[PDB]
């Protein structure tokens, strides 16, 4: 099942050669390829053994993709039509418009799609594979498929130890004549069959040595056994039971309540084979804004990892910042200035019904106990446990008691069961032992994961979650595709307290960062890097002095002192009128004399009541420049 | 003050549009009473003053949305029948804390 | 004279003892306010040329400090600085808009690439929103702002029916006039109108009936009976002497309204005494200028002259088709020409059968085009190592593929943090490359002005990168198994879509209305509407081809 | 009714769908009267909307759902 | 060269390698500030004669609206 | 907070001018403590913190006047 790219990559890896072929997923050669730290890259044709004929040192600026390579081959008949990017269009037509068919971005034709004229509803890879499994292809268990023709990220072959031997039972035939809706009835009809679940690639390839988990059907006691058959096993509630159990097991692994996306798979593949370029990811599962190579070429990419052609900087950080957000509002306010004589803050019906109402406030902030990662974990939980609005509707018009809800969603109070490492996941390729690396080289902190899982377990028993999920169902679909997008947007609206005037233009720098002072209608104020004014900084006259490090530290220490017991005291830095540190900053009985920006001077630690002779800032700058000059005197040539 | 119907049932039943009370009511009162009519109608039709049907769930546009009344602390949202129709959180918190927590314990 | 609603005499000298006044419509008054704003922001610029006022005066006015002429050692009203200072004090927001428009107008008028430079008005800045009225003065049901690209829909007198806003669409918005709104309101939820507003009965309430154009039908029927109603707005046409059967014609009741001084068009209608329709040649009581009209006095735009009796005779008696009435206009005197309604453009070069459906409603611009040049026009004049021009389309394909490999065909622009893509290439390379950007593909949140689109496209991102790549270094395509030249016009120009027609070919066309959808009985082929051939029949609008019928050729 | 008196709202959960398939198309009046007679047979459906699919005709049946804008000028 | 009290070099070119600088007194520095104010309020008047700037620019500056040279079609 | 003397007896006895607490106190604290020294001295000399003598009764200038404490409501 391995592609030519994968086998060439592993054969070059086992020979420990200077070159291994860089190999993206879906078994396709990357259009740019380099030696292992060889620093001379080149752009390669379709089969990976080719060369453009001019290998430049470093990364090439850009090169033609497989579309354009095949097109230049045919020109130097039928014309392969391609889009702007390097991917074949889903409809490929002859140069005369008499025959059109469907491809899958690699070239070979889907057999049924050939017809006169233009086709509509071009089948995608999931429907092709699922139809092929009804035509004699080996695996008889249909892979789990989305509403459109796309593979579910988490799949379940679901059948092992059929007649005491381990292979896949004929599931597409199995589901139909015996109507199973209940696990106890399922084991009564079919014993010794245990659900083998995993997660899949973009093409549906099963991830190597990771996630190959087995689940026992014996433990769960069934709820919701009063519904009709849902016509497909992927639409059966047993598949959500398996998927929620699998995701709950992989919650403590990998730090993430999901199968990893394209970014982590590409990064782990690049790190494992020691490729010169490895993609850099973040928490949500996307490519970062800046993605440099090992030393030289640094550039920005979109969400699909395609290089933005006009930002290659060669060592310099390209800095395509998402925080760089002035010019939009600047030209919006300028356009509003020039109207006549007649994104945003947040979507309109969210701030008054969710945030200010008090629904998200217990959800993420009422029990905000060391949960910096757990807000993203909560977004993944809301996205994954409820994948559609209809299932959440059914769960909310059946479960009348919030205490039983976790019994009906997960595997029968499974969550506290996976809080204490009870076993329903024996005979799997993940585990067998116990800073700590993950299933794909993720950094793991087990007590944070278990504490957040117990917090989610306690939160799922709350009736205010039930009311919040009613309100989250009631949002229109155009604002948010799924419930995870609802959950993300209601987090985003926590800082949407903006009712600006129509004509306030935000002045900002040449590179576009916000100016430290913003003025309108005779007032001026200080803002941070984001567009929020600092409280109390508004002045009547103009030009406020924006607070320095000392004032921010003083405000933060005073605010943190506001929630502390009585006799306890902390270090509150004391500042001058303009905002410089006072020359002696003292603590409980030990007064030390600071120099600048809160950095203590060694050798001056002394008890309170002893008179000091700490130097003036002239002598401080004299020391600093003296050290600067003696260091610069140590220059090589 | 000459009327016997107070301001909430003035606006909800829509006194300012009556032919009897022809010119006694201002124009912004006539718009606010229309908004409160829409609130009460949307309640007694569906069950939620923001939506006229149980199945539509379109974004409200006639006025500001009316949040639900969650009974715990941190919420307890209520509408205020003012000119702008804003949302608040605490109604008579000190007074009802006196009349519920303290004086009931003193009664026992 | 004319008066406001709240008993206030409008600006304008009182009319003569025997002279008919004219009062502006609801839209026309707002247009006069916008023209007042334009005149004031021009006079501020004209004051700025003459150096008649100090630079810091407006700063003192903004801060609230007001110094009279006595405090500056001046005669009491020799410099009119008091009115200039009060200009910035008739409001806050109006003052900021006045200052912004004045700064723009001064800097552009004194630096429009002057005599020391080239010219051609590359910025070509559009003015503020001036409302578009109907022929009489009522609000047009759709208003379009050429600067941004919005096209919202207004009510009877005010503006902005909520939710009707659209931005940069190929289809004109289809929003109903004041009759059809009340028609669907009466049909759906039974919110009917009243025949007379003093004290109606349930027999007096009616659901109105509209024509196909949109205006009110002549005879409205209720439960009580039938009556004749004004076609513009639905009030009783003759409240004194209403008659059901054979209700009075428009000219007679209009003249009765004029002489009783209840309606002020500025003239007296001299209509035909035969049928009650309008005679062709109504004009002012002071003889002066005279003109011609269609029905209901809709003021043919191209015939108003000061000469006595402008010849607007009926045309030749046969018509090009059995549909007799030309839609939206008439033929005035092949000895004659065709002229149609205000804010409408004839798609055909005569402005030889002249077609009935010959003028439509113009729309906004839809494509922006720029071009770049190379000196590979002929093989021996450049280093292509060939002397053959038999195959050149392969070179076009190879140059296009190299271009889209090196960016250059999908411009990326920031939107509040996240990047978005806009295609600018389709058969651009000809050598000449022609970037043609569709306006509907560009959002309204990003690039919120057409001139912002010009700045983003001619700027560093696309045209800045191209000249840097060509002139510095080389990107030479091998082809072993380009010459630099100035373009003589490296500038944007707007153009219509593939199915439409560009009516005012001057790119300096103000109000941004140059695209007209190609009419019913024609097809668009070369950015021009050619009438369909004889053996074929066309039933779409903007169809690009015409279809034959087998039965009845 | 006319298309100008319609607000699109994809969140409605009280509606029925019916495709009518014809490649070599019949008279559109026939399928129109068939869908109107189908809604006439039932009592709950009050609104019938016909749209032309590429291979079919889609009849959508709705209960009476209206959005009213009330103001001091015109409801 | 001359310096302020808080380690800030005063306005003025640095004196030559063998050339004695002169630092103003407490009163003389304030007199230099007043002469600076007089020079600025004279140069504003001289700009006002030449008609080089629009009249409403200072109103925009007072209101907080600041337009750069790029927004006005300028070098 | 490291001290045991609270803010009123810090300012009245004039802790910010001490050589022990040399640089720990800001400049405006050093002026305010001087004003509070003048208040307490004017009290313990005359009997009224506004006037240094029982017979002078000149208008106070160093700080804002200190009103008396009338025991009824309204004061
Ligand atoms: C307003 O509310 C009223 C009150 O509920 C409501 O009237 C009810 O409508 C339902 C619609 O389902 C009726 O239920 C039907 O009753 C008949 C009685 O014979 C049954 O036969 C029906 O079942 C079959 O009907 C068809 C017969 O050919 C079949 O084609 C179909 O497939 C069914 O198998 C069905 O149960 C009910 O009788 C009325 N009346 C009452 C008193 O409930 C009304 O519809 C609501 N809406 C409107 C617009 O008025
Ligand atoms: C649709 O029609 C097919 C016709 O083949 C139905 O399949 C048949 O279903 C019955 C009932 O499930 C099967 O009977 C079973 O036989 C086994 C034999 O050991 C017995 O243990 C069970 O108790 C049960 O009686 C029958 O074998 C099967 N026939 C086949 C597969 O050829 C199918 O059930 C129908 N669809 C539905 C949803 O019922
Ligand atoms: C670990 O797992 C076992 C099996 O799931 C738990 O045993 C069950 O315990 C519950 C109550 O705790 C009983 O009601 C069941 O009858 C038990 N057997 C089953 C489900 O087969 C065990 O309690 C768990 N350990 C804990 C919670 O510490
Ligand atoms: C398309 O077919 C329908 C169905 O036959 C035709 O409808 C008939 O029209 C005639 C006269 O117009 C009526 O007398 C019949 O009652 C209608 N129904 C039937 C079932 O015959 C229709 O005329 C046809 N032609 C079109 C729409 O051009
Ligand atoms: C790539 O491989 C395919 C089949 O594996 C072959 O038909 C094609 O010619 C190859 N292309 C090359 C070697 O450029
Ligand atoms: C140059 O000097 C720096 C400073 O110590 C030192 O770290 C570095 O090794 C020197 N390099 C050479 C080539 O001497
Ligand atoms: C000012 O007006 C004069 C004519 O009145 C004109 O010649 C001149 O170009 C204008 N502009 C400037 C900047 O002087
Ligand atoms: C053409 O129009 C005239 C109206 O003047 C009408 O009498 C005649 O029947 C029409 N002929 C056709 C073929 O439509
Ligand atoms: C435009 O480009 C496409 C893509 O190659 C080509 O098929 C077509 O012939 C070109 N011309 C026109 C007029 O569409
Ligand atoms: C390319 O552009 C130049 C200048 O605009 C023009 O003279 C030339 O004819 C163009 N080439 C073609 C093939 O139209
Ligand atoms: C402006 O300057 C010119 C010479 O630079 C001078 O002659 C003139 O008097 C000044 N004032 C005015 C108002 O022109």
């Amino acid at each position: 099942p391995l592609r030519p790219c994968e086998l060439q990559r592993e054969t070059a890896f086992l020979k420990q050669a200077d070159y291994v072929p860089q190999c993206a997923e879906d078994g396709s050669f990357q259009t740019v390829q380099c030696q292992n730290d060889g620093r001379s890259c080149w752009c390669v044709g379709a089969n990976g053994s080719e060369v453009l004929g001019s290998r430049q040192p470093g990364r090439p600026v850009a090169c033609l993709s497989f579309c354009q390579l095949q097109k230049q081959q045919i020109l130097l008949s039928y014309l392969p039509q391609c889009q702007d990017s390097g991917d074949y269009a889903p409809v490929q037509c002859d140069v005369q418009q008499v025959q059109c068919w469907c491809v899958d971005a690699e070239g070979m034709e889907v057999y049924g799609t050939r017809q006169l004229g233009r086709p509509k509803r071009c089948p995608r890879s999931c429907e092709i594979r699922n139809r092929r499994l009804l035509h004699g292809v080996g695996d008889k268990s249909p892979p789990q498929c989305s509403a459109e023709g796309e593979f579910m990220p988490v799949q379940c072959k679901f059948v092992n130890t059929t007649d005491m031997m381990i292979f896949d039972l004929v599931h597409s035939y199995n589901r139909f004549p015996d109507a199973f809706v209940t696990f106890s009835s399922f084991q009564r009809r079919f014993p010794e069959v245990s659900g083998y679940c995993h997660c899949a690639d973009s093409q549906g390839r099963e991830l190597a040595e990771t996630g190959l988990e087995l689940l026992l059907d014996e433990i769960y006691d069934t709820i919701f056994a009063g519904l009709d058959l849902p016509s497909t096993f992927t639409e059966t509630t047993l598949y959500r039971i398996l998927q929620r159990r699998f995701l709950a097991v992989q919650s403590v692994i990998s730090g993430r309540f999901r199968c990893p996306t394209k970014c982590e798979v590409e990064r782990f593949t690049a790190t494992s084979f020691g490729h010169p370029y490895v993609p850099s990811c973040r928490r949500n599962g996307d490519y970062q804004a800046v993605q440099c190579q090992t030393e030289g070429p640094c550039w920005c990419v979109d969400a699909q990892g395609k290089e933005m052609h006009g930002t290659r900087q060669q060592g310099e950080p390209p800095s395509c910042a998402e925080g760089q957000s002035c010019a939009s509002e600047r030209q919006q306010a300028l356009s509003r200035l020039y109207f006549g004589t007649s994104a945003t803050s947040c979507p309109p019906t969210i701030k008054e019904l969710f945030v200010d109402s008090g629904l998200l406030r217990p959800m993420v902030e009422g029990q905000s106990q060391q949960f910096s990662v757990s807000e993203n974990l909560l977004k993944e939980a809301i996205r994954a446990i409820f994948p559609s609005r209809g299932l959440a509707r059914l769960a909310l018009q059946f479960t009348t008691n919030p205490k039983r809800l976790q019994q009906n969603l997960f595997g029968g109070k499974f969550l506290v069961n996976v809080g204490q490492f009870n076993l329903s996941g024996a005979l799997g390729t993940r585990g067998t032992f116990n800073p700590t690396v993950g299933s794909f080289g993720f950094e793991i902190n087990l007590q944070e994961n278990q504490n957040a899982l117990k917090f989610l377990a306690s939160l799922l028993e709350l009736p205010e979650f039930l009311l919040f999920l009613q309100h989250a169902i009631s949002v229109p679909e155009d604002v948010a595709r799924d419930l995870g997008d609802v959950m993300e947007t209601v987090l985003s609206s926590q800082t949407c307290e903006q009712t600006p005037e129509r004509l306030f233009v935000p002045s900002c720098t040449t590179e576009g960062s916000y100016e430290d002072v913003q003025c309108f209608s005779g007032e001026c104020w200080c803002v941070n890097s984001w567009g929020k004014e600092l409280p109390g900084s508004r002045v009547r006259g103009g030009q406020p002095r924006c607070p320095t490090d000392c004032e921010k530290q003083r405000a933060r220490m005073q605010s943190l002192m506001g929630s502390q017991p009585a006799g306890s005291t902390l270090f509150v830095p004391a500042c001058t009128s303009e905002g410089h540190f006072l020359p002696v900053q003292c603590f409980n009985s030990e007064c030390y004399c600071v120099d600048a920006e809160g950095q203590a001077i060694p050798g001056t630690r002394s008890a309170i009541g002893k008179p000091k002779k700490c130097p003036t800032p002239c002598q401080l700058q004299s020391e600093q420049a003296f050290l600067r000059t003696v260091q610069a005197l140590l220059s090589n040539s | 003050g000459s009327l016997e119907l107070l301001a909430d049932v003035q606006f909800a039943l829509g006194l300012p549009f009556y032919p009897a009370y022809e010119g006694q009511f201002s124009l912004e009162e006539k718009s606010l009473s229309l908004k409160i009519m829409q609130y009460f109608s949307h309640f007694i039709r569906s069950g939620n003053p923001n939506y006229p049907y149980e199945f539509s769930r379109k974004v409200p546009t006639f006025a500001t949305p009316w949040p639900d009344f969650v009974p715990r602390a941190g919420g307890e949202n209520y509408k205020e029948f003012s000119e702008l129709l804003p949302n608040r959180q605490g109604l008579k918190k000190a007074d009802c804390s006196f009349w519920s927590k303290y004086i009931s314990s003193l009664k026992t | 004279w004319c008066v406001d609603e709240a008993g206030q005499e409008l600006e304008g000298m009182r009319s003569e003892p025997s002279k008919l006044p004219t009062c502006p419509g609801s839209c026309e008054e707002a247009k006069l306010r916008v023209l007042q704003f334009i005149r004031e922001t021009e006079e501020i610029v004209s004051a700025s040329n003459s150096s008649r006022f100090p630079l810091g005066e407006s700063f003192l006015v903004a801060k609230g400090i007001r110094l009279r002429n006595e405090d500056l050692g001046l005669p009491p009203l020799f410099p009119p600085r008091e009115a200039f200072a009060e200009q910035f004090l008739r409001g806050s927001d109006y003052a900021i808009r006045l200052a912004a428009q004045s700064t723009l107008s001064f800097y552009q008028r004194r630096r429009f690439s002057p005599d020391d430079s080239a010219g051609a008005s590359a910025l070509l800045r559009s003015g503020p929103y001036m409302p578009q009225c109907d022929a009489f003065g009522s609000w047009e049901p759709v208003q379009c702002h050429a600067g941004t690209g919005h096209c919202w829909c207004v009510d009877e007198k005010g503006g902005f029916i909520p939710g009707s806003l659209t931005a940069r669409s190929l289809q004109i918005p289809q929003c109903p006039t004041t009759c059809e709104k009340s028609r669907t309101s009466g049909l759906l939820s039974s919110w009917k109108q009243a025949r007379s507003q003093e004290n109606p009965s349930p027999k007096d309430l009616f659901v109105p009936a509209c024509l196909e154009t949109g205006e009110y039908a002549r005879l409205q029927a209720s439960g009580a009976g039938t009556w004749c109603v004004d076609p513009a707005s639905g009030e009783e046409l003759r409240p004194g002497s209403s008659s059901s059967a054979q209700c009075p014609s428009l000219c007679n009741v209009l003249k009765s309204g004029v002489l009783s001084r209840r309606v002020s068009p500025g003239y007296v209608p001299a209509c035909r005494a035969e049928d009650g329709g309008f005679s062709p040649v109504q004009c002012d009581q002071a003889q002066g200028s005279c003109w011609c009209v269609m029905d209901s006095g809709e003021e043919v735009p191209g015939t108003r002259v000061t000469g006595g009796q402008p010849a607007c005779e009926s045309p030749r008696c046969p018509l090009p088709f059995n549909a007799s009435e030309v839609v939206g206009g008439t033929i005035l005197c092949q000895q004659c020409q065709l002229l149609c309604r205000q804010g409408s453009w004839s798609v055909f070069p005569p402005g030889q059968l002249p077609q009935p459906r010959a003028c439509q409603r113009p729309q906004l611009w839809q494509t922006i085009q720029t071009q770049g040049h190379f000196q590979l026009q002929l093989p021996p004049g450049k280093m292509c190592s060939a002397d053959y021009a038999d195959l050149l389309q392969t070179f076009q394909v190879f140059i296009l593929d190299e271009l889209t490999a090196r960016g250059f065909c999908q411009i990326q622009v920031k939107t509040f943090g996240t990047l978005v893509s806009i295609p600018v290439c389709n058969n651009s390379s000809v050598v000449n490359v022609t970037w043609k950007s569709r306006l509907e593909d560009i959002p309204v949140a990003s690039l919120p002005d057409l001139h912002d689109i010009e700045r983003a496209l001619v700027g560093k991102d696309l045209l800045g990168r191209f000249t840097d790549l060509i002139q510095s270094g080389s990107f030479q395509l091998h082809l072993d198994s380009q010459g630099d030249h100035f373009g003589t016009s490296p500038r944007t120009w707007f153009g219509c879509s593939e199915g439409f027609y560009q009516v005012l070919t001057s790119e300096a066309s103000q109000d941004g209305l140059g695209c007209v959808k190609c009419p019913e009985g024609s097809y668009s082929q070369d950015e021009e509407c050619i009438p369909c051939p004889v053996g074929f029949y066309q039933e779409q609008a903007g169809s690009l081809a015409c279809v034959p019928c087998p039965v009845g050729r | 009714l006319a298309l100008s008196s319609v607000v699109v709202d994809p969140s409605i959960r009280h509606f029925d769908v019916a495709h009518v398939s014809t490649a070599a198309t019949s008279n559109f009046s026939a399928v129109r009267d068939l869908c109107l007679s189908e809604c006439s047979q039932h009592e709950a459906c009050l609104i019938t909307t016909l749209q032309t699919q590429p291979g079919a005709v889609r009849c959508m049946f709705y209960a009476d759902t209206q959005s009213c804008t009330h103001s001091l000028q015109g409801q």
